[PDB]
Order: C-alpha cells, then structure tokens, then sequence
C-alpha cells in the first residue's frame, strides 16, 4: 500500500517534465523549431523546458488537476537542443507537440500555443520561431488556399511565363476615378493585373465601392481591348468582418476575378474566412503580408517568414508576396528559395543551407504563388525569372507608373522584358549569366523597352542582410 | 513618348509582344519541350471562337466570377503522349495547319506531374 | 510660358518630398515616433523620409500620377529627428500623417499604412514603433470598447478593490467536465473571475460547447453559494469569423457575464467585430494579448506593447493584459506605469521617462482594465495593488490551483491577501514600504492564506530586462 | 487540508473576507473617503433584497447577459455631497442602522469625476 506519485504544490524546474532528449517524435506531432537566448544563469535545458512547458500544458507552480489528465498524453516536449555555430549563447530547442493540442483548421489556435506567451518569458532574453513541422494529419483540417497555382494559370488561361502585376501609385490619395483611369492604363499595355495598394481600404478620398466599380470597367475595357484576362486585386482588407465580407460580395457581384486580403493587419480568423468565401465563390484571393517584417526581420527574435508563410498556405491564399531578393526590401537568396519551395511544392525535404529545419509533406495541399514586389524593374528581370522561374507573379508598381511614358508603355515594357527573358530561357540561354544581354537585345528592340531601360539603368539595391541564416 | 494603340491590338498571351516567331524560333520551343518530357499538344480555333467572351453569362446568377468563354479551344488529334521527337511536332503543326488554314493555332504542352499546361503560344494566325 | 513642375521620370531622393523638419503638426494628424536604425550610408533624413514616403503615398521611383493629386495634402512627412542617447545609430523619427489617409474604426487600416512594408527595408537595419498620437478626431471613429471599466464595475456590482481572476491548469488537456469543476471550486473560494487559457478553444479533449455548459453551470453554481456575481472568460477566439461569432452566441445564449478573445492571433478584424457583437448584447470582453512578445519584447525592433494597447482600446476590449512588473513574463515598471495610464485614462500627458512620447488625448472612450497575470503569487499582492490600485484585475491561475489544499483555499489565500492589502491602504499603510508586514500579518490570521505564504514564500522572478526605455 | 465551506457561507463584496470591522477599522474607511474627497453614502435592503437574484429574467428573451435583481439597494437620504467630517457619516450609519435594525446597510462612496462607486462595505447585519 504504499504511495503513488502525488500532489506535492510548489515551483519545481520544468525540466523535471519538459525536457525529454530521449522521446520519439511520433509522425502527427508538431514540431517547432526555436532559436533560443537564455538569460544568464539559466541552462539551456531549463529554457527550451520552459518554452514547451508555457506553450502546452505547464505553468509556473505545479498544479494538483494534472493528476485528472495524462500529462505524458499532452505536454510538450524540449525533446533536442543544438548549439547555434557563431553563436556562445544561442540555442535551437525543438520541441514536439501532440495534435490533439490544436484545433483543427485554426492558425490561429496553433499560433496561441507556439508563439502566445513564451516570447516575454523573463527566463530568456530572446526567442525566434525558425520552422514549424506541420503533419499530414493537421494539414488535412484545413480548407487552404482557395484555388492554388494550378487552377489560378486555368480559370485564367495563362501558362509558361511569370504573371506580371503592378501596385497602383501614389499609394494613397487618388480618386477612384483616376484608379480606374490607371488600371485600364497599365492593363491594356500588357500586365495580367493591377492592385489597390495594402493601404487602400476606403479613404475619405477614394471610397472602396467606388473604386471597385471603375475598376471594373478598366479591367472589362483592358480585357476587350486586348483579348487576354485581366484582373486587378480588389482589396477587402477592412476593420470588422462584415465590412470586409461587404467588399469580397461586391466582387463576386461585379463578375471580377481577383480580390487581396492583408493577412496579418486584417488577422488570420478574417483571413481564414475570407479564403472560405473565395473557394465558394471561385474568387481568387491575393495574399499580402504587410507586417510581416515587424515579426521576422531580426535573427535573433520574432517569427521566420517561412512560418508565416506555412500559416497563410494553411489559412489561405491564392497568392502570397515572396519578396524579390533584388529589389528594394530584404530577402536573402538561399532563405528565399527556400520559403518558395514551402509555399509551392507538394514535398519539401529539410535542407538547413536554405533554412528548412524540418521536411515539410503538404499532403496535396495547392501550392500558393509567390509574388516578387517592391523596387523592381526591367533589368531585374533575368535575375526575376532565374530565382522563381514561372510560377510567380513579378509585380511593378513604380516599375510601370514611373515609365516617362506613361501607364501603358511601362506595362508593355516589362512585358516585353519578361517574354524576352523566358524566350532565351526556353532556347537555352542561361539568365544567371546572359541575362544583361538578353536585356540589352530587348531594349534595342522596342522603344518602349528601351525607355525604361535607360530610366533605371544604374538602379540597384545593395545592402548588408539582417535576416542571415 | 509612343502612345500604346488600343486599336486592332489583340494578343494571344505567351510571346506575343515579341516579333512573331520564326521557323527556328518554332523549333526552339519544342526542343525545350522534349528536353523537359513535356506532352506537346495543338489547339485551334476558327476566327469567332478564338477570342475569350462573355455570351453564356446570361444564363447565370451572380456566379460570373473566373467563368469565360472561348477559353478551350478544339483538340487537333490527341496530345502527343511519349513524344521524344521535335520533327514529329513540327510535322503535326503542318498537318493542322493544312486543315485548318483559316483557324488560330496553338502549340502547347502538358505537364502530367504539375498536371497543369506548362507552355503555350500562337503558331498560326489567319 | 514658363514650364511648371512636371513629371520627370527616375529615382530621386526620398527626402527632397518627405523630410519636412519645418512642418507644423495639425491636430488631426496621426503622429508616429520611430526608434530607427540607418544602413551605414545611409543618411538619417534620407531613412526617416525613405519611412514616411512608404507608409503613406510614395515608392521608390517619380510616379506621374502624383499630379492628379495634391501630394502636399496626402503625403506621411518626417517632421524632426532626435538622436537617442547611448547610441550612435540611433534616431527616433517622428512621422506626421494626414487624417484622410486612414480608414474611420479600423485599426487594421491605421497598422497597415504606418507598419506595413517600412520595416522589411534594405535601407534600415532596425526600426521599432515607440508610440503613436490618436487625435480625438480619428479617436471619435471608433466604437471602441464594449463597456470599459466604470460600466464594468457598475455591471457587476463591484466596487473597492481590484477584481481577482485565474486561469484555469493545465493549460490543455483538461476535459470540458473537469473545467467546470476546477472553475466551480475556484470561484466559490472568492474569486470573481476564472477563465479559458488562451490556447483553449476547441479541441480534441474538450470541446467548446461542452465547456460553455459546465463552466455557466459551475458559474451560476458558485454565484449561488457566495452571493457575489462570478463570471469565466469564454473564450470565442477561434480560426473563423463564423466559429468566434457562434461562440460569443452561445456564452450571450446561457446568460454569463464575460468572454475573451486573443486580439492578435485572431487578428483586429475578428476582434472590432466581436467588440461591436459585445457592445450590442451586453457582454463583457476580456482580451488576452497573446503574441505580443513576438513583436514587443526588444528594444530594436518590432512595436512597442503602448501601441499595441492603443491599438486594443481603439478595436474595442473590457480588459487587456497589463504585465505584472514582478511575475514570469516581462515588464519595467516605469514602462507598465505609462501604457497602464494610456489604458485607463482619458487624457495623458507627454512623459519620455515612461514612454510617452505623445499626449493622448482619448477624448472619453471607455478605459480598460488592466489584467495583471502570470507567475504572481500572494506575496506580489502588494507590489500590484501598489502598482496598479483598484482598478486591474489581478489574476493566479498557478497560485490558485497550486495550492495545497485545493481551488476554493487557493482562492481564499488570495482574496484574503487582497483584501487585506486594500484595508492596510485604505487606512494609510504604505504598501511599498510595509508589504511584507501586511501579508505575514494576515497569514497569521488566515489558514488558507499561510498555507500559500509557506509555500511560495521564496519565489521571486527578478531577471535583466530588455525591453528598456 | 481544511475545506472551504460551501453551506451558509455568503459573502458581501469588499472586507468580507476579513474579521469583520471594528468601530475603529470602520472609522479609518470613513477617514479614507474624506481625505479623498469622496461622496459618502448609505444603503439599505431587507433581507429579501439583499441578495443578488435573478426574477425577473421570466420576462426576457435573451437578454439576461449581466441583467442581475437586487444590485441597487435603496438609499438612506441623500449622497453627503460636501461633507468633510467623519463624525456626520458616523452619525448617519447610527441613524440608518437605528431605523432599520433587521436590515442589511451597506456604506458606499462615490467619485464623481469617474462617475462611480469607488468604495463599499458591509457596515450591518442583521
Ligand atoms: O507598397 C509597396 O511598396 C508595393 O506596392 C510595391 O510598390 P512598387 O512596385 O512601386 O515598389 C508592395 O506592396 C510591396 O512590394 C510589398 O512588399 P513585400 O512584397 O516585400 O511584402
Ligand atoms: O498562460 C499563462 O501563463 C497565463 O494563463 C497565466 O498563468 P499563471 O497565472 O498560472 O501564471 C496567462 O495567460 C499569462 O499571464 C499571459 O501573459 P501576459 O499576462 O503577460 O500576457
Ligand atoms: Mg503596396
Ligand atoms: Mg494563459
């Protein structure tokens, strides 16, 4: 008769239950991957033992209704640590979580657990969420992307060359007639799309319903003028979701192919059903991920992008911006590739030269096309075309609007530059290598072409990367 | 500054806003897709059903939305599956062209993995 | 004849347009202060105006559709720089923004323009979001918070103390019966508030529904035997729109008094539409800011919690997490001092040394109550009563259901703890010097109490803070 | 362990944890209002309304969210608005006490730039 493990109140190391090095991870675990800074004083064991303690099942001070539950069913297990190389007091803590920890089909309840509370620990003096491994069997409890890549390219009829777009400019300030004015302008010189900037909502001076309705006519006019499906992206990002849900239905009523939503400003339960309603109402949905770099631009603390990324796949998105590597906001080559392959490909095996902690099987979950945005121009393009290849959409915004020519002329322009580009590519020129010739033939070539060309001759973006491996 | 005429400007997606392409431009295009094991496949179109329209639309309600017609155009024979050869291609695109001399024309390519058309463009125009 | 300005195409400096250091701030303007960290070479006017230009209505090339409008009227203007003392790359920038750039009640739209792109920028190293100035104007446009704290108090009945809650442990695994049960006897013991941890939403363990129901039974169970209104955090936060609103439906079905939501991973425009739900059917909203370290925690970069709490108060809640200054999770007590008053107060003065770098004038929306929780225990009830007066909540989950006796004792030890603090107050006991004296005091008198006084009597979590003025 | 009791064990809002006040624990919450500059005042109930209930809920649809019977009590004469002298709210609770002996009375202050109750406690039972 004698005693079982009891209640015994009181603070004990959450290494006593957290830190398992010796557990199996079982296949429908999810995995997180932790970069970790401890405080002085506290080992490396007790702080990713914290971190999968407050992140599952544990608090500070034991707690006598454990004994009601299995903890070896629930908690969260620091189950391997490894020194960061450069780095004396950075650590990768994975720890494993079982899945009946989430609720299915909610980014945001697998956000509140990983990423809720842990961070602000007074324990640790940083904390960066690197990689997530999300299971087939989690993966399957969610709707996703609305369309995905494949369908996008069919209900547009669009195949074997990046998509092109442009952001309309001034950002803010234009009235919605002049949008319409500029869309049809850009449209008809050759862009597949134009889109309201992440900013324009409804503004004292452009109310949205406004906007959509002359950028309807531009689209339908750019459409018959040319003979190729158009689409600008409508945004419906908006303060309250009956505002937001107001604006996708005014799309879905004008006939118009393509709205955007700002996932993380407008919130992964509005984004979440906002992609609902575009896979019952076949609109494609834009992805923009405006402040995203508030959370994942320091190595030493926030989220990845990648794993934001893996979050909008799962919320949904027909599109996601990838960043453009060369262009105006940060995005380091190997990184990038990297998060691309996460965004698009069924199957994704670890690879830390491109910082893919864990193999990602997305379980025939479409793919979401990535969007190369943000200070570019047509001498990018070879370097665009060589990074992405098809499967994007290449997007300029200043890069059209800023052509001394005007709207038309810049759209037809970098079309011109992308269609050159992907026709030496297609006859075996290697862009990595020949793609300044390619340039230079095309801006010979077409006058229109040639403007742009010497407008942004000498204009690159060169800078020291922050977000390092 | 040259003024983009939206007058009798039509296009036909991939490569049309560079020259039309030549005979070895042609052939260039389906080396690369028998270097990647895409299935190559042609398309055609007579004049009024080549250009994408809107005309079933008022059968609907308000489900408009990514529904266009003339998008699919007419099968020539089946797509070339286990093509390995860019002369039995090009040979295709003389036999449809032969038969079709006033239709639009497209060669295009398959790929079974992506299971999505990988490559398209105009190869005849009327 | 003379030639007006006019469109020339190319890239010019951001400065020549956005660095406006004689610009006199209009009240209406919506004022950002930035802690900016410049590329080497990069100029700090040429980075605060590079900030303002991408936050408002510029890119990175002459856009000709600038002169539809009138940039003068629209555009974000970088109006001073200071340096920041103790660094040599440092600035604090301070942007002024127009009213007409911003949607009326939607904080999506106001974090969309000042932090949506600027922070991923080549050109800058770091950038953090210090403060924010809401003018009344654009204070006016929101709903804000259901009820805040006066209507709160005078809902329940409540007066003379601060309002004590818990989170129910473990975190996840406990069924929806075992809720019920740990509730019940937490809030009979004198607690007025139990509540869902913020990752319990719907899961395989226990399912949401079933939660509400034993929860309002356990609730109206507990009211019944002490006579004093007894409320539990509901929580509603969810992965669509739909499944929150179905949610918060239920709790308004069943009659209990408070519901919570975690604003940020469900997003602000989840949480305006389930503040407006909240207004209009009389439930109380508690929000839980889940996340937030994510984006708070480091100096450098990210967003600073003051704005992230101005944010909340705009989208609407009853409550938001505070801090504890001396718990497990992170807080400076001058910089919890400050955002506390920018919670609760209607008008509050510029003070750098906690903070403020802007009067707020709130022009009466409702305050919300702070919620001090995590890792606090009886003997912190001082230092928060101290810290915070009456009106917080103050809330131990561990500290109450690690009690060695049970939930209802727990509960006990620190409504006696509270209680007794208050009076020693009230009668002029200084609490920051006598504290200690109050508690051994009253665990004395109380058996519960001394039962939590023995057992975390040497707890303390005191660790080097980050997040530093 | 000793266990909480949950039979005739009900409880009056703030101090009810404690011993209850002595005449000079409760002379010192008086002092406490003057020196704040706060608006005495005193409420009573029967015991019948003493006690929060829920009655007239019958009558609703749903709406009862925080709807409670019995949180107003009635008030004895007026707010002492203006009053700065601890011995007038002593000698108010001896005369509310002395005219309702069986009632529950409670002592409440107010702030008015708040607009709330910003103190209360139990002051008699019966
Ligand atoms: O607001 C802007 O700056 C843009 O419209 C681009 O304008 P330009 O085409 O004129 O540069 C895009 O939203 C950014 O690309 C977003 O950044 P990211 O894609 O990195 O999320
Ligand atoms: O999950 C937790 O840790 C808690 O339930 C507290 O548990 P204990 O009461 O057992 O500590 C609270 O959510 C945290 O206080 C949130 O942090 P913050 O208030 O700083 O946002
Ligand atoms: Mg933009
Ligand atoms: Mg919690």
């Amino acid at each position: 008769t004698k005693a079982g493990a009891g209640f015994k109140a009181g603070v004990k190391d959450y290494r006593l239950t957290y830190y398992t090095p010796d557990y199996v991870v079982r296949d429908t675990d999810i995995l997180a991957a932790f970069r970790m800074t401890p405080q002085p004083g506290v080992p490396p064991e007790e702080c990713g033992a914290a971190v999968a303690a407050e992140s599952s099942t544990g608090t500070w001070t034991t707690v006598w209704t454990d004994g009601l539950t299995s903890l070896d069913r629930y908690k969260g297990r620091c189950y391997d640590i490894e020194p960061v190389p450069g780095e004396d007091n950075q650590y990768i803590a994975y720890v494993a979580y079982p899945i009946d920890l989430f609720e299915e089909g909610s980014v945001t309840n697998m956000f509140t657990s990983i990423v809720g509370n842990v961070f602000g620990f007074k324990a640790l003096r940083a904390l960066r969420l690197e990689d997530l491994r999300i299971p087939p069997a989690y993966v399957k409890t969610f709707v996703g992307p609305p369309h995905g890549i494949q369908v996008e390219r069919d209900k547009l009829n669009k195949y074997g060359r990046g998509l092109l777009g442009c952001t309309i400019k001034p950002k803010l300030g234009l009235s919605a007639k002049n949008y319409g004015r500029a869309v049809y302008e850009c449209l008809r010189g050759g862009l597949d799309f134009t889109k309201d900037d992440e900013n324009v909502n409804s503004q004292p001076f452009m109310r949205w319903r406004d906007r959509f309705l002359f950028v309807a006519e531009a689209i339908y006019k750019a459409q018959a003028e040319t003979g190729e499906v158009k689409g600008h992206y409508l945004n419906a990002t908006a303060g309250t979701c009956e505002e937001m849900m107001k604006r996708a239905v005014c799309a879905k009523e004008l006939g118009v192919p393509i709205i955007m939503h700002d996932y993380l400003t407008g919130g992964f339960t509005a984004n979440t059903s906002l992609a609902i309603y575009c896979r019952d109402n076949g609109l494609l949905l834009h992805i923009h991920r405006a402040m995203h770099a508030v959370i994942d631009r320091q190595r030493n603390h926030g989220i990845h992008f990648r794993v934001l990324a893996k979050a909008l796949r799962m919320s949904g998105g027909d599109h996601l911006h990838s960043g453009t590597v060369v262009g105006k906001l940060e995005g380091e080559r190997e990184v990038t590739l990297g998060f691309v392959d996460l965004m698009r490909d069924d199957y994704v095996e670890k690879d830390r030269s491109r910082g893919i902690y864990f193999t990602q099987d997305w379980c025939s979950m479409p793919g979401v096309m990535p969007v190369a945005s943000g200070g570019i121009h047509v001498w990018h393009m070879p370097a665009l075309v060589e990074i992405f290849g098809d499967d994007a959409c290449l997007q300029f915004g200043g890069g059209t609007l800023g052509h001394p020519w005007g709207n038309a002329p810049g759209a037809a322009a970098n079309r011109v530059a992308l269609e050159a580009c992907t026709q030496a590519r297609n006859e075996g020129r290697d862009l990595a290598r020949e793609g300044g010739d390619v340039i230079r033939s095309a801006c010979k070539w077409s006058p229109e072409l040639a403007a742009a060309c010497e407008v942004w001759k000498e204009i690159k973006f060169e800078f020291d990367t922050i977000d390092k491996l | 500054m040259m003024v983009w005429t939206p007058v009798n400007n039509k296009m036909f997606e991939t490569f049309s806003y560079l020259p039309p392409l030549t005979d070895e431009q042609i052939a260039a295009q389906v080396d690369y897709i028998v270097a990647n094991g895409w299935i190559p496949c042609l398309e055609f179109a007579e004049a009024d059903k080549a250009y994408v329209s809107n005309e079933s639309a008022i059968r609907f309600g308000s489900v408009s939305c990514l529904y266009y017609d003339n998008r699919y155009w007419t099968m020539w024979k089946l797509p070339m599956f286990g093509c390995r050869d860019p002369m039995q291609v090009l040979r295709e695109i003389v036999a449809c062209t032969k038969a079709f001399p006033d239709a639009y024309v497209r060669l295009v390519a398959f790929d079974n993995q992506k299971q999505v058309q990988i490559m398209g463009f105009l190869v005849q125009r009327p």
